[PDB]
Formats: C-alpha cells, structure tokens, sequence
C-alpha cells in the first residue's frame, strides 16, 4: 500500500518502507540484485517465502591502481550480442462514420454538423500509415544493389550458415530469422481495416540477405561506393586494425577466432530461444496496438448516460426529438474515444519513429561500417555486425572484441637512453620485472625496444617517472 | 479497393492489398513509383501498369580466395540533405476564437476554468522552442567569420555557396533558388508571430559557418580559428579517411574540376527536380492545413441552431440561449484543444528533426565525420550549410571511389623464415610481381622494410607467398 | 502591441508590432530580451531596443601558403545539464472526479474504460522513468572504488570524488 | 491531495550517487576499458597520454607539460563549483521540468473548483440538496468536465514523458560515449577536442563535466605541400611543413614542436614537376654521417 503509514489497517508480517509499507514479505538484511521493483531502493522468492531487501547495485571491485603498474590482456573473447529494435507498427485505419455511426442516416445527418473531425482523424491515421512504410524503407532500403553470396563458403573458417538464408526453408530465411518469426506471434470489425505493409516479410529478408552478402563479401565498401570484394580474414584483420590491434594477431590466431565466432554465433539462437521476454520490445508493440484496438471496440458498449447503447434500440421505441439527444451522447462519447485512440496512436507512432530512426542509424553505423563510438554497437570494441529481419522490427547481431586473461606489468611513461627521452610510437612500455618491452595496448605482444617503434624528443630531466634502459640500434650488427 | 475481394464491383486484377481496377498486370519488375501495398506498385507505354517492385539491380560480387578490389580512381561528389528546423510561430486567442466580442458567453467561458490558459501556455511553449531550435542549429559560431576579398583557393570555386554582393539580400545563388522554390489565416483572433532570427541573419550565420570552414577546416569549431591553405585542408581531410595526401597533390586540378562540376549540378538538380523541397513543403502544408481546419471548424453547428454566435444572441434571450451557447463553446473548445494536441505532437517531431540538424551541423560542418552514411553516401570529407525557409540544407561533399581492378593478394609474405605484414594498406599483385598499396587508392610501392612490419614466422598464417623484401641498407652500404 | 500599426493608442514601429516604452538605438548588442524579427531589448536608465548583433566580426587572414600552428593550449571543463527523469505521479480517477460517492460511481462506470486507460498510461510513464534512470546510470557491471592513496600524478579529484 | 499520489523513484539518490562514484572510480583508474571489458588499470598520465593521442597530439607534449596540464585541470575543475554557485539559472533545464510537473498538478487541482455549467462545483452539496433522478445530469456535467481535464493532463504528461525519454536517451548516449570512452564527434562532448568526461548526480538529471583540449596561442608560418630533393618530392608522414622564415621544419598540426626534416619523417612520392607550389630544401638521410 504505497503512500500510507500503516499503524492503521492479509497481515502476515509488516515492514515499513519509504514507498509505503509492505505486508506479506520478510525483510532480510543481506542485499541481492533487484528482481521485482517496489520503490525507494527496496526490491522483492527465496527460502520458502517472499523476501524484501535493499538492492545490491553490483559486485564491489576495487581494481589495483598503483604508481607505475598497467594491465594488458594476453588473450580475448569474441562475444556476439543481440539488440532488438521495433521499426514499424500495424497500419490501422478507422472509418469514423462507420465506427461511431453504424448504418444510420439519422446519426449521419446528426453528424454532418460536427464538421471535419472524422476526415481529420482519417488524415492523421493516413499519415501514420505513410510514416510506417517510410520507417521500414529508411531502416532496410539503404543498399542500392541486391548482393548475393558465393556458392562456395570459403571464408577462412568463418561459418555463416546460421545467418545467411537457407534455400531449404521456404521464403528464403535464416534459422535465426525463422526462430524470430516463430517466437513473435501476431480479424475485421465495424469501421476497422488493417492496411498491409508495402514491404512484405519474405522481401524485407531479401534486403537483409543483400546487406549480409554485401557485408561478408566486401567489408564496408558497398556502403561507400561500388562493392569492392576482399577475403574475409583480410576484412576482419583491418577491422581488428580499426580498434588498435595489429593485423598479425588474427593471422596467428585465426582458427581460435573462427572457432570463437562460430561458438558465439551458435549460442545466439540457443540464448534467444531459451530466454523468455528477450523479444519483449517487439511483443509490447503488437500487444499495445491490439489492446488499443480492443479498447476502441470495447467502448462501443458504453451507454454514456443514455438509456441503451444500441442506436436502433433507442430509435425503435422513442420519438425523434428525444432520440436526438439520446443519439448525441453516444456520438460525443464515441468521438471522444476515437480522438483519444488517434492521440495515443500518434504518440506511439512518434515513439516507433524515434526507434526506427535509431535502428536506421545503427544499421548505417554498425552494418555499413565500423563504429569507434563506445557501446553504440554492443559492449566491447566493435568489429562488425549482422542485420536480421524480424516481425515489425530488426535484430542486430553485434560482433564485438572483448579483452580477457590479463596480467600485471610494471610500466613507465618514457625510457632514458644516452640523455634522450624515448617515447613509444604505438603502445606503451611494459616490464615483467627484469627487462623492458614495447607492446600494443589491447594485446600482450612483447618486442625488443628499437628506434623504429620509439621516437625521440627532449631530454630525461623533464619527464616525471622516466626510467633507464637500452635501445637497440639496428645499424650496430652491420657496423660490427 | 482496399479491404474487399474481387467478387463485388476495364481490367480487374486481384492483389494481396485489395482489388485493383484500371491497371494491367505486367510480369517484369521495375522501381516503385506509386505505392499500393504488399509489394505491388503502379504510367508506362500509355497505360497504367501494376507490378511487384524491383529491389534494385542484382549483381553477385566475385568473392575470391585471395583477391581485393582496389580503386584506381575516384569521383568526388556533392549530395544534398534537406532538414526542417522550425515551423510558423502560431498563437490563438481563446475568447476571440470561441466567442469574440460577447461578454455574455465570456461569463460561460469562465465556468470552464483554465482551459484557455493551458492551450495558450502550450502554444507559447511551442513558440518559444521554435526560436530555440533555430538558435541551437545556426548559432554555433562564437565569432562571425568573413571570406577573404580575393578567391584563390587552389582551384576550388565557391561562388555558388558564398553570398553574392550584387544580391540585395546578400545570399548565395543556391540559397536564393532555395528561397524561390518553396511557396506559402490571421482573421478571427489567431496570430502568426515572426521568428526572432530573420532570413538575412540566418544567411549571415551560414555565411559565417561557410567562411569559417573554407578558411580554417575543423579548427574553428573546436577552438580559435587557425588558418589553412584549402588544398592542404582537403589533403588533411583525405588523410582522415585512409587516403594519403600525395593523391591530392598529384590530382588537385582533377579534384577541383570534379568538385566544381558536382557543386554546379546541385543548383540544376534543385531547379529541375520536382518536389525536391518535400520535407520543407510538407511542414508548411501541414501547418496551413491545421490552420485551415481550425478556421473551418467555426462553420460547424455542434448541435446548435446556427454556427454564427451573433444571430442566435440576437434572436434568443439568455435563459434558453445558453443551451446553444454551451454547445458552441464545447465544440469550439474541444476543436481548439485537438488543434493544440496535434501541434504539440508535430512540434515534438520538429524538435527531433532540429536536434538531428544541429547534430549534423556539429559533426558534418564543424568537423570531419567517421560514422558512415551520416553525412552523405561515401567517405565524408566536409559539408556546406545552406539556409532555407524553416529548414537547413547540407551539401555533403563525399569521397566516392571510381573504377577498380581485381588483382590477387596474400595476407603475409615470407622472407628468410620471417613473415612480413603491411603497416598501412595491403599486398597486391597483378600476376607476376607483388606491391604494397593503400586500401582506397591504387598506388603501388616496392615492398620494403619501411612499409612492412615483422611478427612471428611463416607457419602460423594459412596463406603466404614467398617474395623478396628489399631494404635500402644493403645497396646504400654496397 | 503585437502585429498592429502605431496609429491606435516613445513610439517605435517594428515588424513584430508596435513597441511603446522602449527607445530605439542605432548600435547593436547581444540579445537580452527577445522581441522578434531581429529586434531585442536595460541601459542608461531606460529600456532600449536594438537590432541583434550575431557576434564580433573576425576576418581570419587567409593566404594560400599560411598556417596558424598553435604553440600552446588550455584545458577547459564545461558543464552539460540533461534531465533524465521526472516525478512518478499517478491519479485515481474515481477519487479525483468522483470522491467517496457510489451514486456518482455507478454512472461513472457507464463511461467504459476511459479512466483506467489514463491510469494505465500514467503507470507506463512511471515504469518508463525508472527505465530511463537505469538506462542512463546503470552502465557498469561492477561497483568500482578509488584507491585510498590519491597518487594520480598531480591531478586533484576531491571536487569530483 | 484528493486522488493524486507521487510514487518515489526506484533508485534513491544514494544509489544514483554510488553509480556515479563507480563510474568515476572506473574512469579514473582504467580510462575507457571498463566500458569495453574488464577494468584494466593504467597510470593516469598514460591514460591522458592516449587521450591526447586520440586528438592528434603526441604523448611527449603531456610528458613535458604534466605539471601545467594538472594545474590547468585543477583550476578548471575548481572553476566549476564557483560558476555553479555564483551563476543563477544554470540549472534551469532541471528547474523547468519540476516547475512544469508541479504547475500541471496545480492546474489539475484547480480545475476541481470549476463549475462547467453546474450550480456548484463541489459534489457533496449538489448531491445533498437534490434528488438523484434530477441530480444525475447535474453530476454528469461535472463528470465529463473533470474527465476531459484529466485526459488533457494525461496527454500533456505523455508528450512531456516522450520529451524526457528522448533527453534520457541522449544522456545515456552521452554517458556511453563521453564517460566510457573518448569521442571523436565534434561538439558532442563539449566545445573543443574531447579528452574525457565526468558524470555527476543531480536531482532528476545528470551533469556531465566535459574535459576538452582547446588551443590557445598560434603563430604564422609559411607552408609548402612538398620538399624537393634531387628530383624527388617528400610529403609529410604526419603533420605539416612549416618555416620560421629561413629554415623549414616538420611539426604536428595541433602543437608546435619543430623537428629536422629527415627521411624517416617524410615519404617519397613522384617528382617535383607534377605538384604545384612546392619549394626546394634539403632532407637529411641519417645513415650518411654514420658511415662517413
Ligand atoms: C596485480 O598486482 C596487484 C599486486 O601485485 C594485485 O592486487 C592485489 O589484489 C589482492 C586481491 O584481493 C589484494 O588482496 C591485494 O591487497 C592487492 N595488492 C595490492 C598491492 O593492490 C592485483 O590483483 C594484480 N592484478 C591481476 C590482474 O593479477
Ligand atoms: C556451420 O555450422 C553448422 C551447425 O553445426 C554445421 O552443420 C552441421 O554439419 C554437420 C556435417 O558437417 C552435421 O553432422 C551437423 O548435424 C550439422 N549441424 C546442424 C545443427 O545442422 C555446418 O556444417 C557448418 N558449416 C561448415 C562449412 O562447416
Ligand atoms: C576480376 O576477375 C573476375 C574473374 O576473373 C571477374 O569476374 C567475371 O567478370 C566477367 C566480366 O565480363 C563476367 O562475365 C563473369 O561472369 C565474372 N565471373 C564471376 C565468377 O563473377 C571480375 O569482373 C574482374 N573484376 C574486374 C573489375 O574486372
Ligand atoms: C580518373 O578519372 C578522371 C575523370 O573522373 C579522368 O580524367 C579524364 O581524362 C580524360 C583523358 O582523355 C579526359 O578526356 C577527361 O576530360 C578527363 N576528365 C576530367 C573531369 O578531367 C582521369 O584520366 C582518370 N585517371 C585514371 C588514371 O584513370
Ligand atoms: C567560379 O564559378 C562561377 C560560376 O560558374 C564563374 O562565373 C562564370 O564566369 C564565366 C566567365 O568566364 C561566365 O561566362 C559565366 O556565365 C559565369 N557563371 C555564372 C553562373 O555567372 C567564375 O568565373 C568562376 N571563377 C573562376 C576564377 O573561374
Ligand atoms: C602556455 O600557457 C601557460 C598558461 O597560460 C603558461 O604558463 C604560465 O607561464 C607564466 C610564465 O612562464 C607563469 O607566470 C604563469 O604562472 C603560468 N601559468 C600557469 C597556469 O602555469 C605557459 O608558460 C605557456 N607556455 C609557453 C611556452 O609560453
Ligand atoms: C586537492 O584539492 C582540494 C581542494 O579543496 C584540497 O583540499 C583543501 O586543502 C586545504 C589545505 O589544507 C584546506 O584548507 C581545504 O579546506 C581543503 N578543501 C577541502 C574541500 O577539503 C586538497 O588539499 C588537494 N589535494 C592535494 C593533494 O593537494
Ligand atoms: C598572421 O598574419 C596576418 C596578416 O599578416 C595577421 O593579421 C593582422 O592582424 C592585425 C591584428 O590587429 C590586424 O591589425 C591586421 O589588419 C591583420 N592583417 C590582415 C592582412 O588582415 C595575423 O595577426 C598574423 N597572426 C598572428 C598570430 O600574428
Ligand atoms: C531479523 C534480524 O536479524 N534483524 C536485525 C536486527 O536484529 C539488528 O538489531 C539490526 C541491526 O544490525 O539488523 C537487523
Ligand atoms: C622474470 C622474467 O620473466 N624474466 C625474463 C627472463 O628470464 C628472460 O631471460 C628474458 C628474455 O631474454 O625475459 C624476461
Ligand atoms: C636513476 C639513475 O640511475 N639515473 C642515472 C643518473 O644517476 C646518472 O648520473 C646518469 C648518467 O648516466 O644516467 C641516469
Ligand atoms: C479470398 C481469395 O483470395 N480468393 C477467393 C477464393 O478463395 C474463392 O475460392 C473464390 C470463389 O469465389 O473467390 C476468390
Ligand atoms: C609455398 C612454398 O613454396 N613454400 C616454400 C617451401 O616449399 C620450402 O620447402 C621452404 C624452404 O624449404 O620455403 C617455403
Ligand atoms: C509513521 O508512524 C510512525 C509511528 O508512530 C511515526 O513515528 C512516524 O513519524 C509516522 N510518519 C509519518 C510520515 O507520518
Ligand atoms: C586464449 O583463450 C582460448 C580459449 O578459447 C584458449 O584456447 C587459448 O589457448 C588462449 N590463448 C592463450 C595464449 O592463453
Ligand atoms: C612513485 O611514488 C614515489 C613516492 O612514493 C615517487 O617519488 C615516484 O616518483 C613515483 N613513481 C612514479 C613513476 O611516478
Ligand atoms: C506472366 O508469368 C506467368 C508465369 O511466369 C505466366 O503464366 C503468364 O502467362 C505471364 N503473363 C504474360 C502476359 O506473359
Ligand atoms: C585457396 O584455395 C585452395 C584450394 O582451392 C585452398 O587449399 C586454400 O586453403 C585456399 N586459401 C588460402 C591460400 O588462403
Ligand atoms: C502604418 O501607417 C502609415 C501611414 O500611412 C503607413 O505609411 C505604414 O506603411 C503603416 N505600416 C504598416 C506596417 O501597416
Ligand atoms: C541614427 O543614425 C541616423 C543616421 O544619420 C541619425 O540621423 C540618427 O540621429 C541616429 N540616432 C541615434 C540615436 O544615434
Ligand atoms: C629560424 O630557425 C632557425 C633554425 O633554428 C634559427 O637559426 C633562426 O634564428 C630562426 N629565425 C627566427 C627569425 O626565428
Ligand atoms: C599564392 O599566391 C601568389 C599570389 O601573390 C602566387 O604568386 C603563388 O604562386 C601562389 N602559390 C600557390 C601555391 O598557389
Ligand atoms: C628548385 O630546383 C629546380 C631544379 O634544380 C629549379 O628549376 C627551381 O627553380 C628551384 N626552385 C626555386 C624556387 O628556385
């Protein structure tokens, strides 16, 4: 009971919160993750009872910051994450005269003095129905040509059978898009029609297959100009080069990267097939639209203060000039309900338009390229991503680089040699205790400190924290 | 006919979207011109045709085991992006819209409370935020920058976008033809407030932005304006997309000629193409349509005996006039409330579009963009702001690659048991000899120790060819 | 006086209307009170009206072979303020419209689902505000803690920690 | 009030402050890496060295000006509290939302006293002196007036909640791309070249402290796009050719450090006859005095 102080009145056990007080739950003293929200930091089954607790925000981890210590990963994991965004709705259209005014010329002659309200609501719903197809074309119709995969799948160990369309299945869908269509589940009444979308469900999938074939074949050059093909290890090597990792890492770990990619792609179908409400962002759109239509039909049964809600029943036993004011209450109540429906559909269409603009932005900046912006295409350093078609939406499979298996190294800002301060060209100076090396920042790869990976500026008396080591000059064994 | 079958009523064709009469069904597909629904679109060969839309030309790119396509040329191109930022600052009067000059219905209007005050406050908030949208988009410079009096930009011509001193309004030809392309109520108590920034001041803001970017690059959007030679600015804008700057210094005349041709095509495309200013014509048409139905809803009776207030106050005494007065006030009040609701929903969309236009000004005009398909199709270099009536036009100058060769590659080169990886660019080969070139242009170089780096040995990479990596140290010692 | 001529009772005619009580000056300032159509509005014991000045003019010395390389810099901290949530309010329709009266409530139930639609919409707003706050602030999987020794190389964080 | 209740937020101000404290400790002790994967520790000079390296400034500029950069940062951080204490209406974006919500609530309370054509506005008086079959329409006018005012308030809160949801999506994007990393987007995380950002808890909002790199003092120099040497044209590998009047130097674009033009600082492309407006100078090959 929120907003009461329960010294006044099931009554099992009573705890006083700041969000009211809660009856029937035991207040434990240890904190967990918030499972059922209540309010004011209190959340709510464990140990044969419903428990109530102050939430735990996360596991506390004080990372070992130090004077001259750095942490660089010696390995990585490649994780694929899903993001689900709705792009469109059902294009509903309401005939106002048939809706408030079913087959009665008496209400029609009573309705012509209300003016242009019904064609205003029809214009608003028509603009909504034009806006949904514009949203779908702005999300999916971004490639100028339809690209096709090669008949041989020689991608260097990278397996795309879960993502590319399968000709054995009808309407040319992937297993992931097929399970999305099986996990998203979708009549004709008085005055209500549902306009079909301009882009059909088998043919939005042709745009997604064209984008997938163009991405896998050509990198991002099809999004810029003509589609310039590339081997897929070379494509993933320069996508590794876009996030500060040198190209030799994939060329020395290519089978591990291919196996991690295939395992992470195969875990996606199992994760969104075994996790409930992962497609809730698509399910709530269909549920809100169908519930708004069900409320719109259900407000025809309201009397609005009249003797009955049936227009022929209140005409069949009453005179015309009291049946006039009995009809007119139903006209103003059903017209107010119809304007409420059109207003809520306009606000929901604005929300769907904002989500579709976000989906088209994510399609352009994750699918047609590689994003340097953090957490816009998944958690981790973004490599590449995969669009998948969905009922009234789009699903992105963000393939991201995630570091793992770190080790401490003792670092320094600069290294003094012969009175000169050496700074790293790409990367940092690290040490394991005895010797100093130069590594790149995102991967542990120790190298001998030379003059072609360091640069010289200034002296050693100006840099705070400079250490002393030697720098190997490559001219020395030829001079010796 | 939308929601029916083709069993109830010169040629009748059944579609999935309904029953279509008057269009011939043609098997082969075309690009969609008039949308119907469910993939069917609809004049060609003096008749109306009906077809499934074509999804673009279909080509299969020759994916190979070991080949990259690398361009030998490029076409620099200018695309237009047109975004609305504002609407007309409309404001109505409550008692003059609902009643007018009648205190004996003003007393019944005071029985409804603050229904005047809520709609006036909402329309006032819209009229304040429409100036905030224009200020947030155009007012991004601290200082008003001016062009040099001579125009020696290395070959680049900017007379289409710089303002003309012979013009009495101090506008560019592109901004003037944008002003001459769109075409545009104040009678019963509804007013149109003028904007805070006039068109000359908005053109002065865009001229300050234009002179600032051609004089400084991206430095004036960050800090103080640091001057640049403009070929060196375009070379440093090539250097941000992956092309080395030597390509511009060898092809500067071709870049200037293609840029001037692509800029001169913009005025011809905006003059010739019908409904080019669609997103700015649509907001003016929507505001005019809402204003027209706001005026036209006074002619409705709303159950009263006459729509005009003056004759029913002239022919009924108040204790039976007030039944008609209450119906007229209720109908006009909920009509005005409907208008304010649709104007708030439209003003949220205009606010989102103006936020997008200010964001596109900030990282297309004031800087260089690495997020692709956000500042035009292709590799973005820079863009030009152009003022527009209740809108802004971006002239996105992008780098689009031209014709290419298909080559043959290898990801690593083994030399004396050591695997050599390229620092920038990839290895290519035209059949016999191997070269190092950059990715976005074919500039083949001899494989040296300078442009390649070594890591590991030759048993870890799955495809390696064997060549000689030539260092200058052995001939300059021998 | 909005959108009229100055013929219907100092006097200054603007495009936005007839301005009475503000003197017109020739020179321009940065805008203080917005009037409209480039006019803005206290200085020298009176209310002034002026044309807007968009800034200070700066002809940057363009040459075909001249660079301005910065020899020095500054480190600037700016504040950006963004709202993320509002107050989770809710109304009861029966107690608001129809307080403690079943003889109004029996005719309020004749209107259908109007006032449970409003409750459902405000419930969705109140759910949406917590989703907004969690989406903005809850972006870490772990709660991180600063070390007790503030050896940050000369950088002071006590105003921020 | 009568029917109006205010639900408290799920996250209290201590928990929002602990989220911002976790974000601040994460960004101070690890840079950008805690938003990507695990929080990997780094010294804060080397963190600021990579954040200088992201905007075209080499790390040696910070490593020779670390005390000046720390003093400028501490002065600019200490100016924030003084500016927020002495400048009114800086928090107007947080003031207007609670002003609009409380003002809409006060309007919803004040519309209860409206008549809408009734003989009195309070329900109990028009109930208590009238019979029900004559009083039903007398109730029903107040019913439809209060219902129209309530659905007006719900429509206004829906449009305002859409606006606050758009602002919260912008704030979450600015958190993820200014706090959890370094952004190359111009004017997205403050005026200037963005280094790093600081979230701060606010009542119904968030305040970002964007640390930016702004250049201060510039000098004129004469350029050349290439340097001629024995028929070859040398183009800058990184930075610009500058001259003080007599001798030519290579410096980076965002800071003035002149170095001698060497063969490891430029690259050879083509000849001098194709590039317009280039000068003649000497590019010194470093191995020649080593063998000589
Ligand atoms: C890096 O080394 C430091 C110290 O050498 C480790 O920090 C210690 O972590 C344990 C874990 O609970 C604490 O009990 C110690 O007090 C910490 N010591 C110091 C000096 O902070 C740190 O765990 C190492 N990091 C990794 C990834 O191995
Ligand atoms: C890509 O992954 C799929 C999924 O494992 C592979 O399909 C399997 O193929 C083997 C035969 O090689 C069958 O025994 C399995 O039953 C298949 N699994 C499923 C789930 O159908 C597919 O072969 C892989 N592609 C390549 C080129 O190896
Ligand atoms: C690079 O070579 C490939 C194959 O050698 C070319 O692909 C063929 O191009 C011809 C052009 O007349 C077509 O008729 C063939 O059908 C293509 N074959 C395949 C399998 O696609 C490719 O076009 C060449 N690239 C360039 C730019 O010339
Ligand atoms: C790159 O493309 C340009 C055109 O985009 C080529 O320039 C043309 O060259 C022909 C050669 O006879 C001239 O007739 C044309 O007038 C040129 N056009 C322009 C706009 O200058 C150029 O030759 C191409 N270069 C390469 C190496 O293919
Ligand atoms: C920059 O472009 C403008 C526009 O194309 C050039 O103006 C043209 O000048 C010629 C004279 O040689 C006239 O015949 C054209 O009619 C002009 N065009 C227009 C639209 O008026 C201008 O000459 C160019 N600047 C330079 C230095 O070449
Ligand atoms: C770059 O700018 C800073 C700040 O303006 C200069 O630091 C000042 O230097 C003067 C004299 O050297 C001192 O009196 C001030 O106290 C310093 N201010 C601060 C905040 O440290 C710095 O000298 C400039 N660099 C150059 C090379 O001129
Ligand atoms: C970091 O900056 C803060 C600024 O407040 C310094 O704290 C102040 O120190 C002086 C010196 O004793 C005290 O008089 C003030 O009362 C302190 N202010 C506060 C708010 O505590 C702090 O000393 C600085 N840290 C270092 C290491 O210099
Ligand atoms: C670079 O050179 C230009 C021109 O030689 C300088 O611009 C002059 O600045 C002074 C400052 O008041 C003006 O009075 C002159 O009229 C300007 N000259 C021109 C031609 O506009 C500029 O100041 C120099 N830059 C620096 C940093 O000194
Ligand atoms: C059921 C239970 O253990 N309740 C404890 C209480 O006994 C203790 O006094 C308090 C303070 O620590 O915390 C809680
Ligand atoms: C503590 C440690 O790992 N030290 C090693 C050392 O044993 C080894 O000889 C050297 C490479 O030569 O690298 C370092
Ligand atoms: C910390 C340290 O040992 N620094 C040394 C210094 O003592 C010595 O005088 C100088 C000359 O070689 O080299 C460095
Ligand atoms: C509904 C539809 O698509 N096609 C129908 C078909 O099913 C039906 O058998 C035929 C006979 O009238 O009329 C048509
Ligand atoms: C592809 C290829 O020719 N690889 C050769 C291999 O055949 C040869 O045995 C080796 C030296 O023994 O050098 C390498
Ligand atoms: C709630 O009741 C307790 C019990 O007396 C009292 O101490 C407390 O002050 C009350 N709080 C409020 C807000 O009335
Ligand atoms: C990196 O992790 C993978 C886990 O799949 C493991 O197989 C591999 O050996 C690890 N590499 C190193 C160098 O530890
Ligand atoms: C480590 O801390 C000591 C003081 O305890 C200091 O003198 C030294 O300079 C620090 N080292 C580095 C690299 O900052
Ligand atoms: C169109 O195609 C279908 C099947 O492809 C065929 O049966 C029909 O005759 C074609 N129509 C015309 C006019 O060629
Ligand atoms: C190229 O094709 C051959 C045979 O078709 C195959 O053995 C080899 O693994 C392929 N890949 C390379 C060289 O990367
Ligand atoms: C106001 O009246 C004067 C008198 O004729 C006229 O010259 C002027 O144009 C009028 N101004 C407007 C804005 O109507
Ligand atoms: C403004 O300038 C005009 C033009 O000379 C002059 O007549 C007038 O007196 C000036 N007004 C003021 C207030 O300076
Ligand atoms: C220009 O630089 C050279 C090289 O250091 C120096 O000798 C000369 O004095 C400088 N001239 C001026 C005017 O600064
Ligand atoms: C710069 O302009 C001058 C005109 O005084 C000219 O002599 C010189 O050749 C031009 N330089 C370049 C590189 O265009
Ligand atoms: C540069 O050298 C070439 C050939 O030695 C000569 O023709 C040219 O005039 C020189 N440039 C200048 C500015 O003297």
């Amino acid at each position: 009971y929120q907003g009461v102080n329960c010294t006044e009145v099931t009554g099992s056990n009573v705890f006083q919160t700041r969000a009211g007080c809660l009856i029937g739950a035991e207040h434990v003293n240890n904190s967990y993750e918030c499972d059922i929200p209540i309010g004011a930091g209190i959340c709510a089954v464990a140990s044969q009872s419903i428990i109530a607790y102050t939430m735990s925000l996360g596991v506390e981890n004080s990372v070992a910051y130090s004077n001259n210590s750095i942490a660089i990963p010696t390995n990585f994991t490649i994780s694929v994450t899903t993001e689900i965004l709705p792009v469109s709705m059902t294009k509903t259209s309401v005939d106002c005269t048939m809706y408030i005014c079913g087959d009665s010329t008496e209400c029609s002659n009573l309705l012509l003095q209300y003016g242009s309200f019904c064609t205003q609501l029809n214009r608003a719903l028509t603009g909504i129905a034009v806006e949904q197809d514009k949203n779908t074309q702005e999300v999916f119709a971004q490639v100028k040509q339809i690209y096709k995969t090669p008949p041989i799948k020689d991608f260097g160990g990278f397996n795309f059978s879960q993502i590319l369309p399968d000709p054995s299945k009808p309407s040319k869908r992937s297993p992931i898009e097929d399970l999305l269509f099986n996990k998203v589940t979708l009549q004709k009444f008085n005055g209500l029609t549902v306009l079909p979308p301009l882009l059909t469900d088998e043919m939005i999938a042709q745009y997604t297959s064209a984008l997938l074939a163009g991405t896998i074949t050509s990198g991002w050059t099809f999004g810029a100009g003509p589609a310039l093909q590339i081997p897929f290890p070379m494509q993933m090597a320069y996508r590794f080069n876009g996030i500060g990792v040198t190209q030799n890492v994939l060329y020395e770990n290519q089978k591990l990267i291919a196996n991690q990619f295939n395992s992470a792609i195969g875990k996606i179908q199992d994760s969104l097939s075994s996790t409930p409400s992962a497609l809730g962002k698509l399910q709530d759109v269909v549920n809100q639209n169908a519930q708004a239509l069900n409320t719109l039909v259900k407000q025809l049964s309201s009397n609005f203060g009249a003797i009955s809600s049936v227009l022929n029943d209140i005409l069949s036993r009453l005179d015309p000039p009291e049946a006039e004011v009995q009809i007119d209450r139903l006209i103003t109540g059903r017209l107010q309900s119809l304007q409420t429906y059109v207003t809520q559909q306009l606000i929901r269409a604005a929300e769907i338009r904002a989500s579709a603009n976000l989906a088209a932005t994510k399609m352009s900046e994750c699918v047609l390229g590689q994003s340097k912006r953090v957490d816009f295409c998944g958690k981790g350093y973004h490599l590449m991503s995969f669009p998948q078609s969905a009922p009234h939406g789009v699903v992105f499979l963000h393939v991201t680089y995630v570091p793992a298996q770190e080790k401490n190294f003792t670092t320094a800002p600069a290294i003094c040699h012969d009175g000169k301060a050496h700074f790293p060209r790409e990367g940092v100076f690290v040490s394991n205790g005895t010797h100093w090396f130069v590594t790149q920042r995102n991967f542990y790869e120790p190298q001998i400190i030379t003059t072609d990976n360091t640069f010289v500026s200034g002296n050693c008396d100006v840099v705070i924290g400079i250490v002393n080591n030697t720098v190997y000059d490559p001219l020395q064994p030829e001079l010796d | 006919y939308q929601g029916v079958n083709c069993t109830e009523v010169s040629n009748v064709f059944q579609t999935r979207a309904g029953c279509l009469i008057g269009a011939e069904h043609v098997n082969n597909s075309y690009e969609c011109d008039i949308p119907i629904g469910a993939g069917i679109c609809a004049v060609a060969s003096q008749s109306i045709i009906a077809y499934t839309m074509s999804l673009g030309v279909e080509n299969s790119v020759a994916y190979s085991n070991n080949s990259i396509a690398i361009p030998t040329n490029f076409t620099i191109s200018v695309t237009t992006e047109i975004l609305p930022v504002s609407m007309t600052k409309t404001s109505v009067d409550c008692t003059m819209y609902i009643c007018g000059d009648s205190t004996e219905c003003s007393n019944l209007l005071l029985q409804y409370g603050s229904f005047c005050t809520q709609l006036n406050r909402a329309l006032t908030g819209i009229a304040v935020e429409q100036d905030k949208n224009t200020q947030e988009v155009f007012a991004q410079v601290k200082q008003i920058y001016k062009t040099p009096p001579i125009k020696d930009f290395g070959g680049f011509n900017f007379s289409q976008i710089l303002p003309d001193p012979s013009k009495p309004s101090k506008r560019s030809p592109i901004e003037d033809l944008l002003f001459n392309k769109v075409t545009l109520q104040k009678f019963n108590g509804l007013t149109v407030l003028p904007p805070l920034l006039t068109d000359e001041m908005i053109a002065q803001y865009t001229s300050a932005l234009l002179a600032g970017t051609i004089t400084s690059g991206w430095t004036f959007g960050a800090g103080p304006a640091l001057q640049i030679p403009f070929p060196m600015q375009m070379a440093y804008r090539f250097n941000g997309i992956g092309v080395t700057q030597n390509v511009l210094y060898e092809n500067q005349k071709l870049i200037a000629n293609q840029f001037n041709s692509a800029i001169g095509k913009i005025q011809d495309s905006l003059s010739s193409t019908p409904s080019a200013l669609g997103k700015l014509q649509d907001v003016v048409n929507q505001n005019a349509q809402a204003l027209n139905t706001l005026v036209k809803q006074l002619s409705s009776n709303f159950g009263a005996i006459s729509s005009v207030l003056n004759d029913i106050l002239s022919r009924l005494d108040p204790p039976e006039a007030e039944v008609q007065i209450d119906r007229l006030i209720t109908g006009r009040l909920q009509s005005l409330q409907t208008y304010v609701t649709q104007q708030l929903i439209r003003a949220a969309e205009i606010r989102a579009s103006a936020n997008l236009a200010a964001t596109k000004m900030s990282e297309c005009v004031l800087g260089q963009s690495k997020r692709v398909d956000f500042c035009g199709k292709g590799y973005h270099l820079m863009s030009f702001p152009q003022s527009a009536p209740h809108g802004v036009v971006f002239l996105h100058v992008t780098y689009v690659p031209a014709q290419e060769k298909n080559f043959t590659t290898a990801p690593a080169i083994c030399h004396d048991g050591k695997a050599h990886f390229p620092r920038e660019g990839v290895f290519v080969s035209n059949g016999t000899h191997w070269f190092v070139t950059q990715r976005n242009f074919y500039e083949p170089q001899i494989i040296t120790t300078d442009n390649t780096f070594v890591s590991g040995n030759c048993d870890v990479v799955i495809g390696i060819v064997n060549n000689t990596v030539y260092d200058p140290l052995q001939p300059e010692l021998d």
